[PDB]
């Protein structure tokens, strides 16, 4: 019986990483 | 292709909300508060969905990029508030079970005859076992090695002394006129209460 913290731990981490990756997005080819 | 990145934020948001919705629905503690926190994650999550989608469609727009960054900040803030409440809910559940064990220890201590002592002992043993599992799961989440050790020590004292208090109380009931047995019973009871307070304070550190 995982705690609430354990149940939300990895999901929260995946969301944080995905947000960081979107912010990291840069592609100067897009300019054209 | 920037939408590939926006899709991942969406996938992760939905995944997170699914878990949050379940905890908010199943919680016996902070139920209403967890619901409000999840509602906001959902609200900020949908705002992010729109902002991220606009940004992915027009990557070079400093404006759309700005709306996305700010929507991202609001979303992660709501996620943090939910995690905090979820954690408090876990602590509340542990504290309630600790109280069950504390009340059970007093009852074991003061059983009036061997018949009731045996029953109060059978009533306490399962609650101690459950409390320990919960306190152990809390220990693995504690970050300060100090608090982690205090917790470990308190759990050990609790488990080691419950059987001993039974034996001590049994002696008092079998030999009512012997003061030394009552003193021993009180000494063991004291060790147990110190473990209880130890668990209570370590759990909230």
């Amino acid at each position: 019986h995982p705690t609430n913290v354990q149940r939300l731990a990895e999901p929260s981490q995946m969301l944080k990483h995905a947000v960081v990756n979107l912010i990291n997005y840069q592609d100067d080819a897009e300019l054209a | 292709k920037a939408h590939v990145l926006a899709a991942s934020v969406e996938q992760a948001t939905e995944n997170f909300l699914e878990k949050g919705d379940k905890i908010a629905k199943e919680s016996q503690f902070l139920k209403e508060e967890l619901v409000v926190a999840v509602e906001d994650v959902r609200k900020q999550g949908d705002l992010m969905k729109s902002a991220a989608g606009e940004f992915a469609d027009d990557p070079c727009s400093s404006v759309k990029r700005g709306n996305m960054v700010r929507a991202a900040r609001a979303l992660l803030s709501a996620v943090t508030r939910l995690l905090i409440l979820a954690d408090m809910a876990d602590v509340y559940k542990l504290l309630v079970q600790l109280k069950v064990v504390e009340d059970g220890i007093l009852k074991l201590r003061n059983a009036g005859n061997e018949q009731d002592l045996g029953i109060q002992y059978k009533a306490l043993k399962p609650e101690v076992d459950k409390l320990n599992i919960m306190a152990a799961k809390r220990q693995q989440e504690l970050k300060d090695v100090g608090n982690r050790d205090q917790m470990a020590a308190a759990r050990g004292i609790l488990q080691k002394n419950v059987p001993i208090l039974y034996t001590a109380s049994q002696a008092c009931l079998q030999h009512p006129d012997v003061a030394a047995y009552k003193a021993n019973r009180d000494l063991i009871y004291k060790q147990l209460q110190q473990a209880v307070t130890g668990i209570s304070n370590a759990a909230q550190a």
